[PDB]
């Protein structure tokens, strides 16, 4: 939601197979093409929902 | 979560373009059960009682 | 006593192993987390 | 040759091995009944029959043992709240042990028939074929079962020879195993009369005797023997499944709705006793007949039995828990210790407020405080900004009556809210959540679980009836259709359907 | 005997009428429509 | 299902419809009682649907009303009608307000346009 | 269980095994004795003929406290014998003032439910008070005695902990201590306190023989169970049985 | 916090049905190898 | 083919096999009994539903005692 | 410690699919 | 108080070696049945 | 709950011994 309340999607942070997910990107990103190299760190790329666009644009 | 939020703002259940494809998924699995049951009913005798009936079809 | 005129061979193909494993492993993906709660 | 799903059809042709296999099956089943009952005796806590009954502990096998008369155990404790010096052979341990003997003896008998399939008894006289005359066998078994049903009703439930049956009162305060005079009128078909159960097995057992005697003599006609295929054993199987899941919709129906066969203090209260407020009306009637005796209020509520207050509680619903909440109810909210008290909520005008209790649907319902005519004087707000009916505004005061919290006002606005949330669900008790690390969240009764499994097993057995109802009728075309069917599949040229004697 | 019972026998009869009206109607045509 | 709110409703619906005949006891309107015979019958079915002993109490308390008006002793009619309200607690709905109120939230409620129908709109 | 006369007519070898040795003697007759300043009671046999332990019971709808009739796990080691104490009269009423004898019987009595309740059946430091003078058909005594702890401080916890002795620590788990907070959650168990509590008994003399100067009656005693050095909460044991004594002059 | 015998119920609910269905496959491969006489018996 | 003692005691009960009454048998009598059994089940279904009400019979928890 | 059980089963299915594609019983025309 | 993965280590340390040794027995019985041509293949 | 595991294994060995005595492969002279 871009409200700085992060949502835990992965298994290693206490999720099931059913409750776990790969989240979508941040609302603050919007439509912006957000690759790895346009983050300042992969810490930040993974905070804002970077790996959604990596999986979706390569799924499609 | 994606389906419920898209029910609220959007009302997909009252959308006939959604009604048409649930008639394509009901009728899809309707006819798959039909065409599967009309073929496997009318099968010609090759096997015995003690063998799977799938061995009455050799490949090719 | 005596040998039966009943007893027979029991078979399972290679594909039927792969169906049968993937049945058990995927039901174990489903009904795992419900058992864990 | 055989696939994994046809793998037991090898025992169809050999009737000596069917008995070998049914004995292995009845050894696993009674082995389970003995070993699960021994497991339950290790789990069971006899210390409190009032606030910790058997259904509260997740006992599935034990209510079936006690409802026909097993009340005592070798550990000296009685389930009826007594103390016995010598229970005898038939206790909870002795019944559970007797099924392990029967498991071992049927196991050995299963091996003996599996080795000796060559019993002459299974041969046709006329031909040499292995053959079972199914209409004579049925007439034997129907005679025995109708005899045993008559003996059960006449000599066990009526208590001439046997100990009786568990017969409780209307509200599950007192019950005891006692004999039952059979009720022969229309009162017998009242399911909540245990006299119907005695009058059932007598009368239904009588017809089970005289229909046995009928089938021991009269042979089937050609018209039934050809159509119903009584030379085929799978026609017994399909028709038996139909009797078995028909019996499961009846038991799982009378489980969930209650009957005299499934009483309250044994399996748990039904769902429909929370809906009508079945115990509320019994609480309030016993209070009104106590204040009409002249008693003041704080000792009018203390005469209510604790076990009756336990039944007017949401965590004692069968419909309260969920699937993958496993285990006893005491892993839901804890062991019950004692009744706290009956809250009465008063406003500044000295009126009376009752928190509207929650239906069994809602996992969460809000806190709403309504008066005698059901108008909201108070609530607990979700949005706390413009709320008109908050408890700190209306000034709702709490006063208890009875229990360990008897006669204690609470004008403290947080604690008024705390007991308003507690009084939304159930009669409020105090629990022990630290014994087994109970969570804070509910469970379901043996009444929930019995009719869960059996209303599902009856569905799967509906399919297995149609499978074997199909496989008997079409025994010949089970391995292909031939080329003879090509002529009879035509719209016309046979004025009947498939019959080569026509045109 | 109640009013709820008098309705029920009235439906057992009328249930047997509807079965009885149909079953006689099947026999009468099938004899006239012999084969 | 019989529930608690179904008891509340027929009590709320028809407890208006019994107590408002206090106007008709006064002049002794003999048709206004006969037009409300079903009001007595259906409060009797709704207020005590599980309780059959208080229901069969309220059968004979209803019969004593109609047995009295058939003779016509206006003194014994009110002598029975007082006992009917004082045993079963007949109560109309009074006026509710902003602090004492909220009779209805849904429009499906049985008290929407009644004088105990109000809502704090905010 | 006959009189003291023909119990004494039996040799030791022919009592040996019969179970006679717990049995208090019996009295025949009703008489008075009128004790003197300087007499005492000498052979105070006290046998409980039924035990009863307080509990929480289930019955019709309500749970409360009562006593179950319960059975003894010790075979025959439960009666008291040869208790003596100087008898006195001060305010017209007779007092017993127990001093010696076998004044404890370490029994254990199993509850219905599997629970074992060990206790000491003691008469230790009794002071009785009669309803009058002159031992009679109905002279009842009653007093308060001391139940000491079942195990004394030399007795040792199965890990080697005691009141007088033993280890003080959980020898089990030597990394429990390690901080400001040591084994303090086990302090309620490492501490082995010798508690002593107070009982109750009520005699009621039924039959009196003064040709042999011997009384006999039926007592009712209530006392407290064992607490394993202050670990478990002890229950209230109620015993009932018959007693017996011989009067001096 | 996670429930307890679910570590047992999953892993014995996988492996005991998984290892069972392996052996109806190992049975045939040996039976078809015993049929056609090769280096294996 | 292994005659036992018990095999000879129960040998008469497996004597007839496919011995069949020659057509139509007692099936009019069976139909009437089966029709009476169905009426009997509709009565039990409707008393228990309380879609049928009998004098002095309620469908409610009673105190057998 | 159940994330072990989750990743064992997910990789468990991924293994079974790998053997099911590349080590399948081939169909023959013969 | 009892240790935790021992419920796993015993039961998977029984059944997985127990079910393994079953199948070297089921293998031969099928192989000896495929050898001598009977009703089974 | 480990007394289940104890009695399952003890009765487990007692079962295996029962099959090992009465269902053994008999030796033949031939
Ligand atoms: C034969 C008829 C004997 C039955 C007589 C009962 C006498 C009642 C008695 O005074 O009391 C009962 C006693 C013994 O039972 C009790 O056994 C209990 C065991 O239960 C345990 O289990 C429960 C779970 O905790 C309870 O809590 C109980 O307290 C707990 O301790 C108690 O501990 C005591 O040891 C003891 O009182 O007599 C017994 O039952 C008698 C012994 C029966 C043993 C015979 C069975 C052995 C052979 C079976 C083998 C299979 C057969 C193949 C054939
Ligand atoms: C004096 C004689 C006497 C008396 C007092 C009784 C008394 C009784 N009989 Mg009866 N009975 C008698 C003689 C007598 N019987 C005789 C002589 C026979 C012939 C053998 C029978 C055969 C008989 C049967 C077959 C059954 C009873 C049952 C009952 C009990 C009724 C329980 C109830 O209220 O409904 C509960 C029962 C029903 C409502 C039965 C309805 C039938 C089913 C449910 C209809 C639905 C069909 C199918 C299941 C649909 C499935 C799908 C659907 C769920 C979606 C009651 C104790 C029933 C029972 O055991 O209940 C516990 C029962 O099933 N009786
Ligand atoms: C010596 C015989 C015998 C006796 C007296 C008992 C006694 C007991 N068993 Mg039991 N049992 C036995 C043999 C026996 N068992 C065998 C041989 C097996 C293996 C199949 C079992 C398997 C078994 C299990 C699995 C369980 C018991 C249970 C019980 C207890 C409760 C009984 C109960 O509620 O039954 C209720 C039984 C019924 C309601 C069945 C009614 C019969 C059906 C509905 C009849 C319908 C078909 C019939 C043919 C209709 C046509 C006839 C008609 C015309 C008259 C009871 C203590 C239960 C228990 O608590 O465990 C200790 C339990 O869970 N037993
Ligand atoms: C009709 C069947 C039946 C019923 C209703 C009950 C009822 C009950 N049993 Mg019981 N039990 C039964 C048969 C039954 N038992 C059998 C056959 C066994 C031997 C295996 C046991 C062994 C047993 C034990 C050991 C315990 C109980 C307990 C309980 C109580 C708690 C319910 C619970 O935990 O559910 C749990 C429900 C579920 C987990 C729901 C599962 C949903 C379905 C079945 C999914 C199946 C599909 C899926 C493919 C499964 C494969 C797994 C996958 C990974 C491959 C309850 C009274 C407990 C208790 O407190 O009693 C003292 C307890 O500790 N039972
Ligand atoms: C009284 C019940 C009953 C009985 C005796 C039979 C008997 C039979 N069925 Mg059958 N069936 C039944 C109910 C029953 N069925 C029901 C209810 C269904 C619907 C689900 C079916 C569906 C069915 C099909 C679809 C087929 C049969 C077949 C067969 C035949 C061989 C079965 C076999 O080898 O299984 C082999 C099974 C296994 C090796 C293991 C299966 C694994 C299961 C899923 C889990 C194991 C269950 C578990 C251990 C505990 C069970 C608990 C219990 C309460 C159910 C045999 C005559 C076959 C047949 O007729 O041959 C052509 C066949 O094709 N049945
Ligand atoms: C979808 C439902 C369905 C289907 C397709 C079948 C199919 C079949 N059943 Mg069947 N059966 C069913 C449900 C069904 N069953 C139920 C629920 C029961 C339990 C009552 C049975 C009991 C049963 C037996 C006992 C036998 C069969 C047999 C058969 C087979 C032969 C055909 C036959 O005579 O049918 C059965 C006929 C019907 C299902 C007709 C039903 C029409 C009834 C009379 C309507 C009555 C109206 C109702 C009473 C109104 C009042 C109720 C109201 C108050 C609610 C066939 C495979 C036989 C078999 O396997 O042959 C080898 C056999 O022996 N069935
Ligand atoms: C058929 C024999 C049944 C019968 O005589 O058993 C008579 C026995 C009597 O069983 C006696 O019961 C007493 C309590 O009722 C005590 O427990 C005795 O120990 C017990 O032996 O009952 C059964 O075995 C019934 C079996 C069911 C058939
Ligand atoms: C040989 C081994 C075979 C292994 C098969 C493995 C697959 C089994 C998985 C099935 C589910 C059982 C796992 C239980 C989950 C778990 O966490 O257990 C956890 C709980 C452990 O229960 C614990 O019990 C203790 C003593 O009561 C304590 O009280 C704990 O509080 C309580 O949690 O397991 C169960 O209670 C098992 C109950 C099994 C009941 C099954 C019957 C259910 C009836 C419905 C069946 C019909 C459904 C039809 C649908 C088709
Ligand atoms: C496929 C499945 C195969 C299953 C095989 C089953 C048999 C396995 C049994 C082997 C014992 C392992 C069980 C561990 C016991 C248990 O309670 O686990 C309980 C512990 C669980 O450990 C937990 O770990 C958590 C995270 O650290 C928490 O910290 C807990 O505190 C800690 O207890 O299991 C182990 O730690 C497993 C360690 C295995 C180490 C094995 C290597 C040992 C090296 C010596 C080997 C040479 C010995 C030669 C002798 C021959
Ligand atoms: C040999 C012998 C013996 C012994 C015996 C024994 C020891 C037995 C046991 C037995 C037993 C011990 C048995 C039991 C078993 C069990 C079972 C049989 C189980 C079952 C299961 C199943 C069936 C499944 C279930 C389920 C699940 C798990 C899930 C959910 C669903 C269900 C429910 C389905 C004796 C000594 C006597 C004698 C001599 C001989
Ligand atoms: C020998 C023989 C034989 C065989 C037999 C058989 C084949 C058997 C089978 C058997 C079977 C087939 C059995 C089964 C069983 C099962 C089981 C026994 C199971 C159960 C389970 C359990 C017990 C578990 C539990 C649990 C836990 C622990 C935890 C979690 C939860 C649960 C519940 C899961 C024959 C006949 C040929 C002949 C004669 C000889
Ligand atoms: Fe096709």
């Amino acid at each position: 939601d871009g409200i700085r309340e992060p949502v835990s999607g992965s298994l290693l942070y206490g999720n099931n197979i059913i409750s776990g997910a790969v989240v979508p990107s941040s609302n603050a990103i919007g439509m912006h093409f957000y690759p790895i190299w346009e983050a300042a760190s992969v810490d930040e790329w993974l905070y804002n929902g970077g790996p959604y666009q990596l999986i979706v644009l390569h799924f499609l | 979560n994606f389906m419920l939020v898209f029910q609220a703002e959007h009302n997909i259940l009252m959308h006939p373009f959604h009604m048409a494809g649930v008639a394509g998924v009901f009728g899809g699995s309707l006819f798959s059960a039909m065409h599967g049951s009309l073929v496997t009913s009318s099968l010609i005798r090759e096997t015995t009682e003690n063998e799977s009936t799938n061995y009455g079809y050799k490949f090719g | 006593t005596g040998p039966n005129p009943n007893k027979q061979a029991v078979e399972l193909n290679r594909t039927s192993l792969y169906w049968g494993l993937l049945l058990i492993f995927v039901l174990a993906v489903l009904f795992s987390s419900y058992f864990f709660n | 040759a055989l696939p994994w799903y046809r793998v037991h059809t090898v025992v169809l042709n050999d009737p000596g091995r069917l008995i070998a296999v049914h004995l292995m099956h009845t050894a696993l089943v009674a082995g389970w009944a003995g070993s699960m009952a021994l497991y339950e005796l290790a789990v069971f806590d006899p210390s409190d029959p009032v606030l910790n009954p058997m259904w509260r502990q997740g006992m599935f096998v034990m209510p079936f043992m006690t409802r026909l008369g097993i009340t005592d155990s070798w550990g000296g404790w009685s389930i009826t709240g007594e103390s016995v010096s010598n229970p005898g052979i038939w206790s909870f341990e002795g019944v559970a042990l007797s099924h392990i003997i029967l498991s071992g003896m049927c196991f050995l008998a299963a091996i003996w028939h599996w080795v000796y399939w060559d019993l002459e008894l299974f041969r046709d006289p006329r031909t040499g074929e292995p053959a079972l005359d199914l209409p004579k066998i049925f007439g034997i078994h129907l005679f025995l079962s109708g005899l045993l049903c008559f003996g059960f009703g006449a000599f066990h439930v009526t208590g001439l020879f046997g100990p009786g049956i568990w017969v409780s009162d209307a509200y599950g305060i007192t019950g005891k195993v006692q004999p039952v005079a059979p009720a022969w009128g229309a009162d017998g078909f009242n399911p909540f009369n245990p006299g119907g159960i005695a009058a059932h097995h007598i009368a239904a057992g009588i017809f089970g005797i005289f229909a046995g005697i009928f089938h021991l003599t009269v042979r089937p006609p050609q018209r039934l023997y050809r159509a119903l295929r009584m030379g085929n054993i799978e026609t017994v199987l399909s028709s038996s499944i139909s009797a078995v899941f028909f019996a499961a919709f009846v038991t799982s129906g009378t489980m969930w709705y209650g009957a005299a066969a499934t009483p309250i203090e044994l399996f748990g209260p039904t769902r429909y006793q929370w809906d009508s407020g079945y115990f509320q009306q019994e609480i309030e009637r016993q209070v009104e007949t106590s204040v009409s005796e002249g008693l003041s209020e704080s000792q009018a509520w203390s005469r209510i039995p604790d076990k009756l207050a336990f039944y007017d509680y949401i965590g004692n619903n069968p419909a309260k828990g969920g699937l993958f909440r496993a285990g006893p109810m005491n892993k839901g909210d804890g062991i019950a210790e004692a009744w706290l008290g009956h809250p009465i909520f008063r406003d500044k005008e000295g009126r009376e407020l009752t928190v509207r209790r929650m239906p069994a649907f809602f996992e969460t319902f809000p806190v709403i405080l309504v008066d005698k005519d059901g108008i909201i004087r108070a609530d607990i707000p979700f949005r706390r900004a413009e709320s008109k009916y908050s408890i700190e505004q209306v000034g709702v005061t709490v006063d208890f009556y009875g229990g360990k919290l008897n006669g204690q006002t609470f004008k403290d606005a947080p604690t008024v809210k705390k007991f308003a949330r507690k009084a939304q669900l159930g009669e409020v008790f105090e629990f022990d959540r630290t014994s087994l690390e109970s969570d804070g969240v509910f469970r379901s009764s043996p009444r929930g679980w019995y009719t869960y499994g059996h209303a599902n097993f009856a569905l799967l057995f509906f399919f297995g009836h149609l499978w074997h109802g199909g496989r008997t009728i079409f025994r010949d075309v089970f391995t292909g259709i031939g080329a003879e069917v090509t002529e009879q599949v035509e719209f016309g040229a046979f004025q009947k359907l498939g019959d080569k004697s026509t045109k | 005997m109640t009013a709820s019972l008098s309705n029920f026998i009235a439906s057992l009869i009328a249930g047997g009428v509807v079965v009885g009206v149909i079953a006689i109607a099947l026999i009468v045509i099938s004899k006239s429509d012999r084969i | 299902s019989v529930s608690a709110a179904t008891i509340n409703r027929a009590r709320g619906l028809y407890g208006d419809r019994i107590a408002a005949l206090k106007d008709a006891v006064a002049a002794g309107d003999f048709k206004a009682i006969a037009e409300e015979k079903n009001a007595f019958i259906l409060f009797n079915s709704g207020a005590y649907p599980t309780n059959k002993a208080k229901k069969n109490a309220a059968i004979a308390q209803t019969n004593e009303i109609f047995k009295a008006i058939r003779s016509g002793d206006k003194a014994a009619v009110k002598s029975a009608y007082d006992a009917y309200m004082a045993a079963n607690d007949i109560r109309p709905l009074p006026e509710i307000n902003a602090n004492i109120g909220q009779g209805y939230s849904s429009d499906f409620d049985f008290r929407v346009r009644t004088k105990a129908g109000a809502i704090y709109v905010r | 269980a006959l009189t003291k006369s023909q119990i004494n007519e039996l040799s030791y070898l022919q009592v040996k095994g019969t179970g006679l040795a717990n049995r208090c003697a019996e009295v025949v007759g009703e008489d008075s004795i009128k004790p003197k300043p300087g007499a005492k009671l000498v052979d105070m046999c006290i046998e409980p003929k039924a035990w009863a332990v307080e509990e929480e019971v289930g019955k019709a709808g309500k749970t409360e406290k009562k006593f179950v009739n319960s059975k003894v796990m010790t075979r025959q080691t439960y009666t008291l014998d040869a208790i003596e104490g100087p008898i006195t009269v001060d305010g017209g009423k007779i007092t017993f003032s127990e001093k010696e004898g076998i004044d404890y019987a370490a029994t254990t009595v199993q509850l219905p439910g599997g629970e074992r309740v060990p206790f000491l059946f003691t008469v230790k430091d009794l002071v009785a008070k009669g309803n009058g003078d002159t031992f009679k058909p109905g002279f009842q005594m009653g007093g308060d005695f001391n139940t000491p702890s079942y195990r004394t401080g030399l007795f040792l916890d199965p890990k080697g902990r005691g009141g007088t002795t033993g280890y003080d620590m959980a020898v089990a788990l030597p990394a429990l201590q390690l901080g400001e907070e040591g084994d303090a959650e086990l302090f309620g168990e490492n501490n082995k306190v010798f508690d002593i509590t107070q009982g109750r008994i009520e005699m009621e003399v039924n039959k009196v023989n003064a040709e042999d100067s011997e009384i006999g009656g039926v007592f009712v005693a209530t006392q407290l169970s064992d607490t394993d050095m202050g670990s478990k909460t002890p229950k209230k044991v109620l015993t009932k049985g018959i007693f017996y004594a011989k009067v001096e002059q | 916090e996670v429930q307890f015998g679910a570590y047992l119920a999953v892993l014995l609910g996988t492996f005991l049905p998984a290892l069972f269905l392996v052996n109806l496959f190992i049975q045939t491969e040996a039976r078809k190898a015993g049929k056609a006489g090769g280096q294996d018996s | 083919a292994l005659r036992t003692r018990l095999g000879e005691i129960l040998r008469p009960l497996n004597a007839e096999y496919g011995k069949v009454a020659p057509g139509w048998g007692t099936t009019p009598i069976m139909g009437i009994v089966m029709l009476a059994f169905l009426i009997f089940l509709v009565i039990i279904l409707q008393i228990y539903n309380s879609s049928l009400i009998i004098e002095n019979v309620d469908v409610d928890w009673a105190n057998g005692i | 410690m159940e994330a072990l059980v989750y990743t064992f089963l997910l990789i468990g299915t991924l293994m079974v699919i790998f053997f099911a594609v590349f080590f399948r019983e081939t169909p023959r025309i013969l």
